[PDB]
C-alpha cells in the first residue's frame, strides 16, 4: 500500500497517536482513584437492601437443591466438609484480631483505634451455635436427619437495619398447610438474633479482620422421602425481602430432600 | 424472417405469399384465421414480472449479502452457544431478527419506491387503441391495429399512424415520419418502387410506429407484432443485459474492505483467545461476535433515506427515477451519448428564417418563446405574414385554447403545419383570421401545375377586386413572377433580383433547411368583378407576372433548454457525443447549435475545405471534432474506434443503427467511463439499458425508449439533466460524509467487548444496547448529512475517477475506525472505570474479575470495598456500565456529527447552524437518550437505568477534543495543502 518510508512514519503516527489517548487515560483514573474515600462508597445505588447467603451453598439448576440420604455418608460428607472448611476462619485461633463485643447496640466507632490505624472488629466464633459448630456433631446434624442450615446476610458500610430489635431470621415452607403440620425450627443463637453490635460496616480497609455474623437453623419437623422448599426471611423493618428481580434480597428459598 | 425479399416481389407474388388481393383484401375468414396463428399485431411487454418476485430481488446487494451472512453467523452461534450451555438469553436473537428485518423494512421501501414511479408514468401514457382503416372481401372500413394481420391489404392518410409493417401498392405523393426508427428528421417519401435492397432504407416499406405526415398510400402488410422492425429492436434491447449502476459498485466495494477488516479481527482474536485458555467452541463463538459487531446494523436503512431524498428533489422537478440507485449515477458520470431528433431537437418542422426586403430574419425557433424573433414592422411583412396565412389549408383541431401552440395538434401537411403555427404565433387567432377573406378558387398542390394557389374576396367592400396567392418551390414561383416587394414599393424584378434571390435560395438550402417561395397579385375589379368564376381547367386567371412575395424557411430546431445544458455539462468535465440515425449534414449542424462543437472547431472534412487540400494530407490531430456515418464505422475496428474516439474531442455519429449505438456506449465503457444515453425513440432502447444510466423524454419517448430507461423527464425539459448531476454529486460526497458517521461507532461497541474477553472485566456494553445506537439513536442523525451544502464548487470539478475517488478508501476507514473510535472507546472506558469506582469496583478489580460477576452461584461476591452483592445487584452494577458506556458513544457523536458536516472548511466558515435539520435530529438522539434513561420500568425492559447527572458531563472533554482535533485537521489541510496531509489525514 504505502511506500516502504512512509509505512513507518505512518506507523510512528497511530503509535504516537494511541500513546497520547492512552497517556491522557492514565492520568484520568489516577485522578479517578484519588477522588474516591477508601472507607466509604460513593453511592451505592442497588444497595437499598442486603441479600441473604445461605451453606452449604449446593445447586442443581433453578438455584440451590440440596437433597442427601442419611444412611449414606457420601452424600454429605462434603456437605459438613463445605461447613467445616467455611468455619475455619469462624475459630479463635484464626479470628484473634477482633475484640470481645457486648455492647448490645450499634457499634459506632467515629475514630480508628488500632495497629496502622485500622479500627475494632467484633468477634463470632463457632460456639456461638452450641449445636452446629461442628461439636459435638461434626456432620452438622445431617446424619440425625436434623441437618443445620447457617444463615448469613451481606455486609454493606454504614447500614443500619433498625433500632427497635435484633434482625432475626424466621425459616419455614411455601405454605403446604393443611397435609403436616408447619416447619419447627431451632436456631442458634436462640430466636435466630443477630446481635446489633456487629452494625454498621465499615469497610475492608477499616475493619481488615472483620467477619460476618451468623444463625444457623436447625431443621427438625421436616419429614424424610419428600420433596419439601424452605424459606429463610428476615424479619426486620429496614430490609425487603421480596423483590421479584432479586429472589435472593432478605430472603433465601432452597429445595431439601432428607431421604433415608 | 420475411421481409429480406418482401419489398422485392412482384404483386402477383404477394398476392400468392400471402393469398390475398391487392385491390381488395383478405377473406373475412381467412384474416379472422391469421389472427389465432400470429397473435394480436402489437408487442410483448415484458412477460416476467410475477409481483412477489420483484420484492425478492430488493433483497439482494452488497450490504444485504453481508447482513443476511452477519445474520446466518448469529444463529450458528446461538445453536453453538445453546449446546455448550448458556441460559435462555437470546441476544443472538434480538440481533439476527433486528438484522433481517431492516433488510426486509428497506426491502419494502423500496419495492414500493418504484411500483409509485411505474404508476405515475403509465398515468403519462395515452391509452387509447390505435386505428387502422382496412380493406377485406373489397369493404374499406376502420379497425384497431391490434387486428391486422400479415397479408391485409391497409391505407393510410395524412395524421394517421401507420398500423403495421406495410409493403407500398400506391402512394400518391405520401411522406412518413421515420424518426422513431432512424435519426432521420426530414419527412421520408415513401413511394411503390423498390429503392433499396436493405428494408430499412428502401422507399416501399411503411413501419410499425411512425407517423404519415402528407398524402395518401395503401399496400399490404408484410409482417405484425413482435416481428416488425421495431419488434425486432425490442427483442435486441431486451437481449440487452444492463450493468449494476454504480453506486451498487462502491458499496460493494467498502464491504469487500469491511469483511476483510471482520475476518483479520476476528482471526487474530481468536488465536489469541486459545492463547488464554478458551474453549475451542468458544473462542471460535468470540470470533463469531467480532465479526458481527463489524458490520452496521443501520448502514443500508440510512443510505436508501438518503436517496429517497434527491429522488424527491428529481421528481420535484419533474424528472423521475425508477430505482433509487440510478439517482445518484449522473454526478458520478463521465460522457454523455444523446440522440438527435426527439431528444436534442424538439422533432417538429418550425419556421427558423424569412427573406424580405431584401434581408434574412431568423425566426424565434423556441417552443416557449423565449428566444428573439425577427422584425415585425415592414409592409412586405404584412403582405408576406398574409400570404402564408391565406394559402393555407392546415386547420387546429377542437378545442386546443390552452395548450400551447406548439404543442398543438393540426390536421394538415408537413409545412402546412409550421406555416400555421407560425402565422397563430406572430398574429394569434390565425384561422380565424383567414376567415375573413373568403375563397371563391383554389388548386391543391399538384405534380403538373407544381404550385397550390387560391383567390380570395378581401375583408371590405371599399375594395371589390380580389387577391390571388401561391407558394411553391422558389425556382417554380419565382419563374411565374415579373415583380417583386420591397421597402413598401413594387419593383420589376430585374436581373439583379433573380441572382440576389437564388443566393439566399441556396443560402437556407446550404443549413438543410425546407424552403418555399410565396407570391401574390391582385386581381382588378374591371376585369375581374365580384362573382367571377374562375375556371381552372382553362386557366382565365392570372398564373404568370404575380409578384414575389417572399421566403419562408423551415426546419427541425433543437429544444429550448437544450443548448445551454450541453454547455453547462461540458464545464462539468463530462465529455458529450452526439450518436443520432440522421444523415451527418444535418447532424452537425445541430452538433453546432447546441454546443456540441464549439465556435471554431473543423473536421479533417472541414480543413480539406479550407486548405484547399485533400483530405489525406490534413494533420489528424489538428481536428477537434470530427462525424464518423454508420458506414464509415462498420468498417472500424475496436482498436481504430478508441484511436479516434481520444484523438477528437467533439465526436459525432451519423447515420447510425440501434446496435452501433450500443456498441460505442461498450467501446465507452470499456475504456472506464460511466456512460449516460439521453433518446426518445426505439433507435435508444438497445443502447439506453446498456447505459450506466439512460434518461428518456417524458411525451416524445417511445414506449421501449421509456421501458429500458432508468430515469424520465415528465415534462421532455432537457435541462433536468444538469440538476440532476449537482444532486448526484452531493450525495456523493454527503454520503461518504453521512457513512463515515456510522462507521466511527463501531469502534467502541467491539472494544469494551474485546477487552472483557482479553481482560475479563465485567461486560462494559450489553448487545441489545447498541442496538438501540445503529438503529434508533443514530439514524435520524446519520441522514441529515444527506442535507449539507457543496463545500466546493460541486458543478465546476472534473467527474471523480472511478479508481481514485472512492465513497469509502484505506484513508477515510482507517481514520475513521482507528482514530475517532480510538478516542470514544476511552470515553467508555473513562466512564466506565468511574461507574465501577465510583460504585465500588476499583479498576484493578475488575481485571480478570469477571468469571466471578457471571457466576449465577456467587451471591455474596467482594467489591473493593468489602461490601457484598447478589448476583441481581451486581447485574444492575452491569446493566449501569452498559448505559454509561452507552451515553459516552452519544455525547461523542453529537462531535461527530457536526465535524462530519465539512470535509475541508471549517465549521466556523459555513457556520454551526447551516443545517436546520441536522440540529432538529440531534434533538431528538438526546430527548430519546433521556428518555431511554429515566422512563420507569426500562431496567428491565431492556438493560437501561437512570444514571446521575455526573456521569453525563464525563465524556463531554473528549466530544470536544474530536471536535478541535479534525478542526485541526480540516483546518491544516484547507490553508496549507501539506504534501503528507493532504494525501493522509483527508479523506
Ligand atoms: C449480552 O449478554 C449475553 C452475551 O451476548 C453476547 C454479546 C454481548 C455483548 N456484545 C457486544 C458489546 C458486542 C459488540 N457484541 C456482543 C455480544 N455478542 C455475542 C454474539 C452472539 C451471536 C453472534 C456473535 C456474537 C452475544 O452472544
Ligand atoms: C469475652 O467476654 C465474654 C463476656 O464476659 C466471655 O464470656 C468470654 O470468655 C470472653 N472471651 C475472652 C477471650 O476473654
Ligand atoms: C442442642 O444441644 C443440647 C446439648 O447437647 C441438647 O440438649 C439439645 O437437645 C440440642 N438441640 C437439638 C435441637 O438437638
Ligand atoms: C439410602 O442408602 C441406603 C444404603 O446405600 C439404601 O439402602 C437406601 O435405599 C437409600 N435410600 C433411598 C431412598 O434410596
Ligand atoms: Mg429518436
Ligand atoms: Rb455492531
Ligand atoms: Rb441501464
Amino acid at each position: 500500500g504505502r511506500t516502504l518510508s512512509r509505512w513507518v512514519w505512518i506507523s510512528l503516527y497511530y503509535v504516537a497517536f494511541y500513546v497520547v489517548m492512552s497517556g491522557i487515560f492514565a492520568l484520568c483514573i489516577y485522578v479517578l482513584m484519588r477522588t474516591i474515600d477508601p472507607y466509604t462508597p460513593d453511592y451505592q445505588d442497588q444497595l437499598k437492601s442486603p441479600g441473604v447467603t445461605l451453606r452449604p451453598d449446593v445447586y442443581g439448576e433453578k438455584g440451590l437443591d440440596i437433597s442427601y440420604n442419611v444412611s449414606d455418608s457420601t452424600t454429605w460428607a462434603g456437605l459438613a466438609h463445605t461447613l467445616h472448611r467455611f468455619l475455619a476462619g469462624y475459630s479463635p485461633a484464626a479470628q484473634e484480631g477482633s475484640i470481645n463485643c457486648t455492647s448490645e447496640k450499634y457499634f459506632f466507632q467515629e475514630s480508628f483505634l488500632a495497629p496502622n490505624h485500622t479500627k475494632f472488629s467484633c468477634k463470632f466464633t463457632a460456639d456461638m451455635l452450641q449445636n452446629c459448630s461442628g461439636r459435638p456433631d461434626p456432620t452438622f446434624g445431617f446424619a440425625e436427619g436434623k441437618p443445620c442450615f447457617i444463615i448469613k446476610m451481606n455486609r454493606i458500610v454504614k447500614f443500619l437495619p433498625g433500632n427497635s430489635t435484633a434482625p432475626r431470621v424466621d425459616c419455614a415452607f411455601l405454605d403446604q398447610p393443611r397435609d403436616g403440620p408447619p416447619l419447627q425450627v431451632e436456631y442458634f443463637p436462640a430466636n435466630g438474633t443477630y446481635s446489633l453490635h456487629y452494625f454498621p460496616y465499615y469497610g475492608k480497609k477499616a475493619q481488615p479482620h472483620y467477619s460476618n455474623p451468623l444463625v444457623a437453623a436447625k431443621l427438625l419437623n421436616v419429614p424424610r422421602n419428600r420433596d419439601v422448599v424452605i424459606v429463610c426471611k428476615i424479619l426486620a423493618e429496614h430490609v425487603s425481602f421480596d423483590n421479584p428481580h432479586d429472589p435472593y434480597e432478605g430472603k433465601v428459598e432452597f429445595k431439601l430432600k432428607i431421604q433415608k | 424472417e420475411m421481409e429480406i425479399n418482401d419489398h422485392q416481389l412482384s404483386v402477383a407474388e404477394l398476392e400468392q405469399k400471402y393469398q390475398t388481393s391487392a385491390t381488395k383484401g383478405l377473406s373475412a375468414s381467412l384474416a379472422a384465421e391469421l389472427l389465432l396463428r400470429d397473435g394480436p399485431n402489437a408487442l410483448r411487454p415484458p412477460r416476467g414480472t410475477p409481483e412477489y418476485v420483484k420484492f425478492a430481488r430488493q433483497l439482494a446487494g452488497g450490504l444485504q449479502c453481508l447482513m443476511w451472512v452477519a445474520a446466518a453467523i448469529c444463529l450458528i452461534a446461538f445453536a453453538i452457544q445453546a449446546s455448550e450451555g448458556d441460559l435462555t438469553t437470546d441476544d443472538n436473537l434480538y440481533l439476527a431478527l433486528a438484522l433481517i428485518a431492516v433488510v426486509v423494512v428497506t426491502g419494502c421501501f423500496g419495492y414500493y419506491q418504484e411500483f409509485k414511479s411505474t404508476n405515475i408514468i403509465a398515468s403519462f401514457k395515452n391509452l387509447v387503441p390505435q386505428q387502422a382503416t382496412v380493406i377485406r372481401d373489397g369493404d374499406k372500413f376502420q379497425i384497431n391495429a391490434d387486428q391486422l394481420v400479415v397479408g391485409d391489404l391497409v391505407e393510410m392518410k395524412g395524421g394517421d399512424r401507420v398500423p403495421a409493417d406495410i409493403r407500398i401498392l400506391q402512394a400518391q405523393g405520401c411522406k412518413v415520419d421515420n424518426s422513431s426508427l432512424t435519426g432521420e428528421s426530414e419527412p421520408q417519401t415513401r413511394s411503390p418502387e423498390c429503392t433499396h435492397e436493405s428494408p430499412l432504407e428502401t422507399r416501399n416499406i411503411a413501419f410499425f410506429s411512425t407517423m404519415c405526415l402528407e398524402g395518401t398510400a395503401q399496400g399490404l402488410v408484410v409482417n405484425t407484432g413482435d416481428r416488425t422492425i421495431i419488434g425486432r429492436i425490442a427483442s435486441l434491447a431486451s437481449g440487452v443485459e444492463n450493468e449494476k449502476t454504480p453506486i451498487a459498485i462502491e458499496i460493494e466495494h467498502f464491504v469487500d474492505i469491511i469483511a476483510g477488516l471482520a475476518i483479520l479481527f476476528g482471526a487474530t482474536f481468536f488465536i489469541v483467545a486459545m492463547c488464554i485458555g478458551y474453549t475451542f467452541l468458544r473462542a471460535m463463538v468470540f470470533f463469531m461476535a467480532i465479526v458481527v459487531a463489524y458490520v452496521p446494523e443501520g448502514l443500508l436503512a440510512t443510505v436508501t433515506v438518503c436517496l429517497s431524498l434527491t429522488a424527491k428533489r428529481l421528481a420535484s422537478k419533474n424528472c423521475v427515477v425508477k430505482n433509487l440507485e440510478a439517482v445518484e449515477t449522473l454526478g458520478s458520470t463521465s460522457v454523455i451519448c444523446s440522440d438527435k431528433t426527439g431528444t436534442l431537437t424538439q422533432n417538429r418542422m418550425t419556421v427558423s428564417h424569412l427573406w424580405f426586403d431584401n434581408h434574412i430574419h431568423s425566426a424565434d425557433t423556441t417552443e416557449d418563446q423565449s428566444g428573439q424573433t425577427f422584425d415585425q414592422s415592414s409592409e412586405t411583412w404584412r403582405a408576406l405574414c398574409r400570404v402564408l396565412t391565406l394559402c393555407n389549408r392546415a386547420a387546429f383541431k377542437s378545442g386546443q385554447d390552452a395548450v400551447p401552440v406548439p404543442k398543438r395538434i393540426v390536421i394538415g401537411d408537413a409545412s402546412e403545419t409550421a406555416l400555421l403555427k407560425f402565422s397563430e404565433l406572430t398574429l394569434g387567432n390565425a384561422m380565424g383570421y383567414r376567415e375573413r377573406f373568403p375563397k371563391v378558387c383554389e388548386i391543391p398542390f399538384n405534380s403538373t401545375n407544381k404550385f397550390q394557389l387560391s383567390i380570395h374576396t378581401l375583408e371590405d367592400p371599399r375594395d371589390p377586386r380580389h387577391v390571388l396567392v401561391m407558394k411553391g418551390a422558389p425556382e417554380r414561383v419565382l419563374e411565374r413572377c415579373s415583380s417583386i416587394l420591397i421597402k413598401g414599393q413594387e419593383l420589376p424584378l430585374d436581373e439583379q433580383w433573380r441572382e440576389a434571390f437564388q443566393t439566399a435560395y441556396l443560402s437556407l438550402g446550404g443549413l438543410g433547411e425546407r424552403v418555399l417561395g410565396f407570391c401574390q397579385l391582385y386581381l382588378s375589379e374591371k376585369d375581374y368583378p365580384p362573382g367571377y368564376a374562375f375556371d381552372v381547367e382553362a386557366m382565365n386567371f392570372p398564373t404568370s407576372g404575380l409578384c414575389f412575395a417572399g421566403l419562408v424557411s423551415m426546419i427541425d430546431p433543437p429544444r429550448a433548454t437544450v443548448p445551454d445544458a450541453v454547455l453547462k455539462c461540458r464545464t462539468a468535465g463530462i465529455r458529450v457525443i452526439m450518436v443520432t440515425g440522421d444523415h451527418p449534414i444535418t447532424a452537425k449542424a445541430i452538433a453546432a447549435s447546441v454546443g456540441i462543437i464549439s465556435e471554431g472547431s473543423e473536421t479533417v472534412e472541414d480543413i480539406a475545405a479550407r486548405l484547399r487540400v485533400p483530405v489525406d494530407q490534413v494533420n489528424r490531430k489538428d481536428a477537434r471534432a470530427c462525424v464518423i456515418n454508420g458506414m464509415q464505422l462498420k468498417d472500424m475496428d475496436p482498436s481504430e474506434l478508441v484511436e479516434a474516439l481520444r484523438t477528437h474531442p467533439e465526436m459525432v455519429f451519423a447515420r447510425t443503427s440501434p446496435q452501433q449505438k450500443l456498441v460505442i456506449v461498450e467501446s465507452c465503457q470499456r475504456l472506464g467511463a460511466i456512460v449516460a444515453v439521453t433518446g426518445d425513440g426505439v433507435n435508444d432502447s438497445p443502447a439506453l439499458k446498456k447505459a450506466d444510466i439512460g434518461v428518456a423524454m417524458g411525451i416524445a419517448g417511445s414506449d421501449a425508449a421509456k421501458n429500458a430507461a432508468d430515469m424520465i423527464l415528465l415534462d421532455d425539459n432537457f435541462a433536468s439533466i444538469v440538476t440532476g448531476v449537482e444532486q448526484g454529486r452531493l450525495i456523493f460526497d454527503n454520503l461518504k460524509k453521512s457513512i463515515a458517521y456510522t462507521l466511527t461507532k463501531n469502534i467502541p461497541e467491539l472494544t469494551p467487548y474485546l477487552i472483557y474477553i482479553t481482560v475479563s472485566v465485567p461486560l462494559p456494553l450489553g448487545c441489545i444496547t447498541i442496538l438501540f445506537i445503529e438503529l434508533c439513536t443514530d439514524i435520524f442523525p446519520s441522514v441529515s448529512l444527506a442535507y449539507e451544502k457543496a463545500e466546493s464548487d460541486i458543478m465546476h470539478l472534473r467527474p471523480r475517477n472511478p479508481k481514485r475517488d472512492r465513497l469509502v478508501n484505506e484513508p477515510l476507514a482507517a481514520y475513521s475506525y482507528f482514530q475517532i473510535g480510538a478516542i470514544q472507546s476511552f470515553a467508555g472506558f473513562t466512564d466506565y472505570f468511574t461507574a465501577m469506582a465510583q460504585e465500588g469496583w476499583f479498576p484493578l478489580l475488575c481485571v480478570g474479575l469477571r468469571p466471578q460477576w457471571e457466576n449465577h452461584h456467587l451471591q455474596d461476591l467482594q467489591d473493593s470495598y468489602g461490601q457484598e452483592w447478589t448476583f441481581g445487584q451486581r447485574l444492575y452494577q452491569q446493566y449501569t456500565c452498559y448505559t454509561v458506556f452507552f451515553i459516552s458513544i452519544e455525547m461523542c457523536q453529537i462531535a461527530d456529527v457536526l465535524i462530519r458536516k465539512t470535509r475541508r472548511l471549517s465549521a466556523f466558515q459555513q457556520g454551526f447552524f447551516r443545517n436546520r435539520i441536522l440540529v432538529i435530529a440531534i434533538v431528538f438522539q438526546v430527548c430519546i437518550g433521556c428518555f431511554l434513561c429515566y422512563c420507569p420500568g426500562m431496567p428491565n425492559i431492556f438493560n437501561f437505568m437512570p444514571i446521575r447527572f455526573q456521569w453525563w458531563l464525563v465524556p463531554m472533554p473528549f466530544s470536544l477534543l474530536i471536535f478541535v482535533y479534525d478542526e485541526i485537521r480540516k483546518l491544516g489541510v484547507r490553508c496549507c495543502p501539506g504534501s503528507w496531509w493532504d494525501q493522509e489525514l483527508y479523506y
